[PDB]
Parts: structure tokens; C-alpha cells; sequence
């Protein structure tokens, strides 16, 4: 995450495409929420408005909405 | 002969906007009427010349829409019809009224409330309504548990700055789990009430069985309604408690998880789950920040039975002259002896107390006594059955009172009633038995004394 | 030439509010008409000048909406159509009338289909046990158990009150099939239905659940429970019976609506199941169904008790058999009864019904003495009567003789062997129970003399 | 109801269910058979699999006579 964004010129020099997705997997408790937030923060300040976000699994089938195929379009 | 209308907007020149007959127009005002004292949504009246001569009431009949929110204006609302269309409508003056403080009562408004509306006029007019004395002293044998619960509930709210001293987050919710008939909502109501008086608090109860149920709207909008109902005591400073019974009936789920963390930032509300089967409960709801404390309501032991019978057997019950006759007339020392002399017969390991025969995978056959299989509900059953025996005793024999005989025979009859129909058990008990032995359970049968109308039953897992 | 409208509000200056056509109004009233006696929802009629010249009736035709809430002040009502949208309307004069008690109007309450005019916002009108314990054979234990939990609480209420004893809400009748178990529910619904100085009857069966016909079946479960609430506010007892409750076990509604009748002890709710395994234990917990009563395969003397009902002395017994007994009718019938009951429960090899192979290699033979039932005793009876009629048609002389009963028994048994639908998992539970070993195979045994053949049984 | 026509007419037909085993939703049939109880219309039914047949229709007073065609 950090490495491709900091060094993009160095990635491009080696003809390396930066990854899009990152998977965290394993047993609980394992605060992977914290880990995602941590990597999102350490990247967040590189100068020299990098945002923040997360969604959680539990909101999928529950609806104040209707079927979820809608939401997955406006969040992206 | 004159018609009506609905006031939409008042202006400074005495000309006014009023909705009448499927279109919109602007009218002047009669010198009689006052332009300042008119209110939005008020049903007005126009003469034949189209000049408002009178101010009336508000429209009391029309469509019903569930109002999710009050938008950035505050003079308008976004309402949803039951056809799943959303519509923006003007809020009438009595609704937006700032006179109304924070259940049939004048209030302000908030998502989920039903509003009376006129769709083509675009005006919301009126909201339509939809319409714990127990203490630990009454709960027997549970002292361990009451200690634990009071630790997870009272101690946080009593000492709060001592909790913030150690940088310790007070638990959001409690789990009550164990055998089916062992303990009940009773405990929840008990901690609720006991915490309720710290001064110098309103209960709340919702049982599982109404979820999938209609009359409601099934899976859809309400689950957040209760979380709003709790929210008003929550921003108060008077604690409120959300109890969920029959939680094992809940294993669609997703909403609750968001709603628990919704109340997480709130110091003032506790949520207590109660499940008769704890292998079913989704551990996500059980992981810290939602339900932190797991408090096991395990089956009563030998003495706890004495403690419970104490609650069910009071001085106030008619007791036979013959049973008081051996005790020199002292009533308390008569019931006491009775109690321990039923509880003793109950947990006896004798051959008429045999409840199950469990055949394991390795060929080992173990016998289960009602000793291990008791519960509060079963004890209560015994008490009541003995009372009935005492009643028809009174009827035929003529002499009043409940003797020890009725109690003992109540025991054997109750046991037999379980031998025939062992639905007092569950997979939790099998998991525990099998776990203790170290083997998987391949067969189960109830044991009968042969003296009864009860017969043996194979039990399936 | 004149118009019509619906009067909405009455005013003190004689002017009157009316809904008609477009642009609904309030109008000056004719001196002929009085403004005081005018009532709400009442359809009036006006001339071209828009002055109301006549006070008429209320609209008799239009839309139907089911009422949701009787509400608060003066009673304007909240109602619902099956487009599942809700509407608030006014109640016309005849609805809020204080003259009605509990094809005739009685006090309204949720669930009632009401006739409404949507635009006008007005609703005008609403749109709509002979057996006794004495008949039932071989149940002596069970019946006593039933009344103890049903009749005894209601008769002695003060004597329950002294002991702090809450009378039980409902009963669970369970057991194998063939006793029919309904006759018991009818008989307690009847023996209780005369406590005066008729009190009651009803029934409902499980099988219609998924069934629809009139309306969709989601909320039927409410309407029935309020119809039970009619005689609840009366003091005359009511028993809500659920047949085939093993069929129902979605569930949730019943559990609540049973709690609804908790505060009202004037209503009993009985239910029955032929396999008690499948019942959700939640409904069996204290306060819901307290009394569990087992209707069990009858034994030899209970079998006698059952045969006694189906042979009355009013039946044409043959002369040959009476002569034996000195022409004594009752003694003859009694004797026949113990004869066939003794024949039925014999462990003779022709009474063999099942071969049961367990998991441990053991094999056990079930005689018919364990598989008897009211259905089979009645069947034996009927076939014996048929043999009696055929005997008379061909031999000419009247009467039913013991041989008809015996041959009927061997034929009934033989019929079961071929088609053993009389057995259910509730039986294999008790057989496996008494043995202490799971059952892997079951088959029927035939004497070989029959046209009936062994068939393999597999239940679930 | 169709059968109800030829009842009083004194010329009974009988209601024949072929492949009855394939029928077993159930509930209504029972009631409608109970409806013709006070009338004499017979209801015949045939099955090549008697295993599946819900005994509810086989209990006395509904289909009383079981005849094996071997």
C-alpha cells in the first residue's frame, strides 16, 4: 500500500503495476479493522487530504434501502 | 354557499396561497380575517368570489405515510407511502411547534412516526399514534450469577469515574445462557429493577417470537424503533435496559449488529441477551463492544433447589395439621423440613431417579439421574402439582392442607412425566454430557420405573 | 333534477359541510331541514342551488377496508386496504353508536372489515359437541387427568385461589394414532359446556394452515383468537383446539397469541399430536401447555371398555348365542366381548404383526396386542356387522354371532399386515426405548394363509 | 358439487383418483369428502405406491375399504 504510492516512479521504472486489492485473513480476534485503519492512516499523511473510509459486512441484506445491488454502486 | 381550501403560504400584502380543487391559485383576504394569525396547513374557507372569509381547523382525514426524516429546511419532510414511493411535503404549524417537549403525548417528530397527509396539496398535518418490582431476593440459588451481573451492570454506573480512572470501558451488553428451563427473564428484570433505584428506572422487554411476525411489516423498519424508544431515557440520565428473550430463534440478523454499536457511544444503556442454546449464537454479536459478559445460568445444584422451593413454598400456604403435629406447631420449621425432605428425595441417586441411559460411541453406557437434570421450571411444576394434589385431597378426604405426601408423589409423577416426554432436554445437554465423557453419543433412551404409565423413549439428536 | 352529497360536519348557524363532485363545500340549509338532528356520514341531497333539501340514508356500496386501530378521541378510524396502504377516515353515526352491546352490529374492534368511501373519508357499516366422557372407552385415566386440569380449576376457583395456584392454560394430548384423540377434546369441551346453572363449543384443525380460500392465511391466527375473546368478555368458557399440531412444527404468531389469552383464564386451548417429538418445546413450557396427557395404545381391559360402546344391547344378537346364556342379552354381549378381547391379545403365532431387527443383531416379534387402537376395534366391529348382514341375507336368520367377530379379527389383522399404515415413528420410539437399542429394520409377518404378504416398513 | 348433482338424481357416479400417491397441498380434500358423508356417491382411489399415502385419508370414515390388486 505505502510502497506503490510513495515510490510510483520507481514502480513504473521497473514496469510494476501497483496492486488494487489487499486481503487480510486468519483467525480472530485479530483486530484487522485496526490494521486496515492503521495502514490507511500511515499512508494518509505523506506530504511531502488523503481521506478515510470503511464499511462493515453486517450491512448487506438488511434494508432501509431495498436490495443491495443498489448500494454497491453509490459507495464506489 | 362557499368552498374550502388549505393554506400554503402567507404573504405581507394580505394575499395568500391556498390549495383548492386540483390546481393552485393566489387569493386576497377579507377585511374580517387576520393575515398574521393564520398558520400553514390550516384548512381555510373561500366564498364564491375567491376571498378567504374564514380560518378553520386542520384536515383530520387522508393518507398515512411513515416519516423517515425532516430535511435541511425544517419546514418540509420526506415521507414514504406504503407503496414504497417517497414524497416531499410541507410541515403544518402544529407539527413543527416548538412548544412540544420530549406513549400518547404531544411531541416533536422523528423517523418512523406515522403522519397524516394530503398528497396533491403536499402537507403533513397530524401524527397518528400506534395504540419491574422484582428483586434479587425473589430469585433463588443464583447468587454467583447475581454477583457477576451486578459487577457488569451496577458497578460501572455507580463508580463511573473509578472506571475512567483505570481507563476501563464499561460493558455494553450481557449474555444469559444455559439450560432451557433454568432461569428466565426474571433475572433480567431483577438487575433492571435493582439498578433502577440509585437516587436521591423504566423497564424494557422484547421477546424473540415477534420478528418474522406480520401486523408489523416483517423484516423491515421497526428494529430501530425500539432503539429510539430506549434512546430517550438514554440522553436523559435515567438508565434503560433492552432485553432480548428467545435469541436462539434469531439463528434475518444484520440490523442488530449496527444498532448495538449505535448505542455503544452511549454510557447510559445496557442490552441483555438470553439464549437457551449458546452454540447457535453468532459470535459476532458476542465479540467485545457488543456483548462482553457471558453469564452462565447453569442448572441448580442440591442446595439451590432448597433455595428455590423456599421462594415457592411460603408460610401463607395451607399446611396439614398432621405435618405441623410433628413440628410442635412451628410453621416455618415445618416448611423448612418439608423443603429439604423433597429436595433430598429429588437429588437422590436411587433407581427411581434414573432419567436417561446414554450409549456412547465406544460402547460405554452411562445412566443419568434427574439430579443433574433439574431446573427452576421443573421445581415450580412440582410445587403446583402438589398444590393440586392438596386441593383434590381437601375435596375427597375433607381435611385441609398440603402434607409432605403430596410433595413426594408430585416428585415421582413429575419425573414420570419427563421420562415419557423428555423435552426438558436439548443438544446443549448432550454436548455437555459427551464433553464430560470424552466420547460422541450414539444413542439415548429414557428410563422408566415400570410402576408408571410412562414408557421408555429413544431420543434423537 | 337534483344532486347528492355526504354531510361531513354540522354547524350551529344551520350551515352544513358536504362532500360532493369536485371542490367540496359547506352549504346553506333549507328551513325544512334541521341542523341538530343531522348526523355524520349521512348522505344528504341538494337542489341545483346547492341548498340541502333532504336528509337521506348512508351509502350502502363501495370499497372495503379492514380496520387497524380504534383510536382515541371521538373515534375516527385507521384502516387498511390490501394494497397495504393505510388510510384515516371518519366514522359515521351508526358506527360509534353507544346503543350497541357485545347479521347484527355489535361493538367494533380490530380485524373487522368496514365499508368505506375513500374520498369522502367515511366508514358506514361493518361486513361479517354432543359427545360425553361416558361414550369414550378405555380412557379412564386420561379423562380424569383432563378434568383435573380443566373442570376442577373452573368449578373450585376459590379453592385454587387459597393455594396460590394458577389454573392451567392449555393441554397437550399426545400418543400414537387410532384413538383419534379428538373425541376427548370434544368431550371435555362438552362436559364443561354444561356447568349451568349450552355454555360453549368449537373446533379447528391444523391441516388448514397453508390452505387459503377466503383471504390469505398469514393473519387468520389473530381473527380466531379474538373470536375466542367474544365469550372471554362474557364469562362463558372457550376451548381453542389445534388438531395435527405436529404439522405446524412459520410458528411465531401462535406463541404470542397464546400469551394474549394468559390474563383471561376463561379460555382453554387444547392441542393434539401423533408425534410429540416434533413439537417445539417452547409451546410446552409452563404457562402455555402445562398439562401433558398421553393417549396410549389401549390394553386388554381398556379394549373391553372400548368394545362395550360399539356393541350395545340394542344390536341384533343371534339366537344361538343367547340360548347358551339362557337368553340373557347383556351377559351374552359381555361374554362375547371378553371372548374377542382375549382372542385379540393372544400371543399365538397368528397374532404376530412385526419383526423388528435392531442394531445389535437382536430380532423381536411384535404381536397385535401392542398395536391395537380405537380405529381397529371399530374396524373389527364394522366388518363383523357386515358379516352379520351377509349371514342373514344368505342364511336367512337374524343376529350377530361370535364367529362374525372372530373372523372379522383375523381379517382385520391380515389387512394390517399387508397395509400397516397404522404404525408411526411414535411406536418405534417406544419399542427402541424398551429395548435399549436403535432399530435398523422392520417388516410385517403374514400367517401365510392369507392373500396378504409381508412388506418392509420404513418410517420417519 | 358436480357429484352433488347426480346424488338426488338417483344416478350416482363415483369420484376416482388415479395416481393418488402422487398427491401426497392436502387440506381441502378431507373436508370435501366429509361433505358427502351424509349422502349415498362413493369415492374410489387407486395407487401403485401405498407407502407414501398419508394415512389421514385411510382412517375409518374416509376410505374404509382397502382392496389389494395383486
Amino acid at each position: 500500500v505505502e510502497l506503490p504510492f510513495l515510490h510510483k516512479e520507481l514502480y513504473r521504472e521497473y514496469s510494476l503495476r501497483p496492486p488494487k486489492g489487499v486481503l487480510l485473513y486468519g483467525p480472530p480476534g485479530c483486530g484487522k479493522t485496526l490494521i486496515a485503519k492503521a495502514v490507511a492512516n500511515s499512508l494518509a499523511k505523506k506530504m511531502a487530504k488523503s481521506y478515510f473510509l470503511n464499511i462493515k459486512g453486517p450491512e448487506l441484506l438488511n434494508k432501509f434501502v431495498g436490495e443491495t445491488e443498489r448500494h454497491i454502486r453509490l459507495i464506489f | 354557499p362557499s368552498g374550502y381550501g388549505v393554506l400554503l403560504a402567507t404573504h405581507d400584502d394580505d394575499t395568500v396561497d391556498v390549495f383548492t380543487s386540483g390546481r393552485k391559485m393566489r387569493l386576497t383576504c377579507s377585511p374580517n380575517i387576520d393575515a398574521a394569525s393564520l398558520k400553514k396547513g390550516q384548512t381555510v374557507r373561500l366564498n364564491e368570489a375567491l376571498t378567504v372569509v374564514e380560518a378553520g381547523t386542520f384536515e383530520a382525514v387522508g393518507e398515512i405515510s411513515t416519516l423517515r426524516e425532516i430535511l435541511a429546511d425544517g419546514h418540509r419532510a420526506l415521507v414514504v407511502g406504503h407503496a414504497d414511493e417517497e414524497r416531499v411535503v410541507w410541515l403544518a404549524d402544529p407539527l413543527i411547534a416548538e412548544d412540544l417537549p420530549d406513549d400518547t403525548r404531544p411531541r416533536k417528530l422523528r423517523p418512523g412516526d406515522s403522519l397524516l397527509v394530503d398528497t396533491k396539496a403536499g402537507y403533513a398535518f397530524e401524527r397518528i399514534p400506534k395504540a419491574p418490582d422484582v428483586s434479587y431476593a425473589d430469585i433463588g440459588g443464583l447468587s454467583r450469577q447475581i454477583e457477576q451481573i451486578r459487577d457488569a451492570v451496577e458497578l460501572p454506573f455507580l463508580h463511573k469515574e473509578l472506571y475512567r480512572e483505570y481507563s476501563l470501558r464499561p460493558p455494553k451488553g450481557v449474555l444469559l445462557y444455559g439450560p432451557p428451563g433454568c432461569g428466565k427473564t426474571l433475572i433480567a428484570k431483577a438487575v433492571a429493577n435493582s439498578l433502577a433505584k440509585k437516587m436521591a428506572s423504566y423497564f424494557l422487554n422484547i421477546k424473540g417470537p415477534e420478528l418474522l411476525n406480520k401486523f408489523v411489516g416483517e423484516t423491515e423498519r421497526h428494529i430501530r424503533l425500539i432503539f429510539q424508544r430506549a434512546r430517550e431515557k438514554a440522553s436523559e440520565g435515567t438508565p434503560v435496559i433492552v432485553f432480548f428473550d428467545e435469541m436462539d430463534s434469531i439463528f434475518v440478523v444484520p440490523q442488530l449488529l449496527s444498532e448495538i454499536d449505535g448505542v455503544e457511544g452511549l454510557e447510559n444503556v445496557i442490552v441483555i441477551g438470553a439464549s437457551n442454546r449458546e452454540d447457535m449464537i453468532d459470535p459476532a454479536i458476542l465479540r467485545p463492544g457488543r456483548l462482553d459478559v457471558k453469564i452462565k445460568i447453569e442448572r441448580p445444584d442440591a442446595e439451590a433447589a432448597q433455595d428455590i422451593y423456599s421462594k415457592y413454598l411460603t408460610e401463607f400456604l395451607p399446611v396439614h395439621a398432621d405435618d405441623l403435629a410433628e413440628f410442635d406447631g412451628d410453621r416455618s420449621a415445618c416448611i423448612k423440613a418439608m423443603i429439604e425432605k423433597v429436595v433430598d428425595r429429588m437429588y437422590a441417586e436411587i433407581d427411581d431417579n434414573r432419567f436417561l441411559e446414554v450409549t456412547y460411541a465406544n460402547g460405554d453406557k452411562e445412566v443419568m439421574y434427574f439430579k443433574d437434570f433439574n431446573s427452576g421450571a421443573m421445581i415450580q411444576n412440582v410445587v403446583d402439582r402438589a398444590k393440586k394434589n392438596a386441593i383434590k385431597s381437601v375435596l375427597e378426604t375433607g381435611q385441609p392442607g398440603l402434607r409432605i405426601q403430596h410433595l413426594l408423589d408430585s416428585i415421582v409423577d413429575e419425573f414420570a412425566e419427563n421420562e415419557d416426554l423428555p423435552n426438558t432436554t436439548n443438544p446443549d445437554d448432550w454436548a455437555r454430557i459427551s464433553g464430560k465423557k470424552g466420547e460422541r453419543i450414539v444413542y439415548i433412551r429414557t428410563l422408566v420405573t415400570g410402576k408408571s404409565s410412562s414408557a421408555s423413549r429413544a431420543i434423537d439428536t
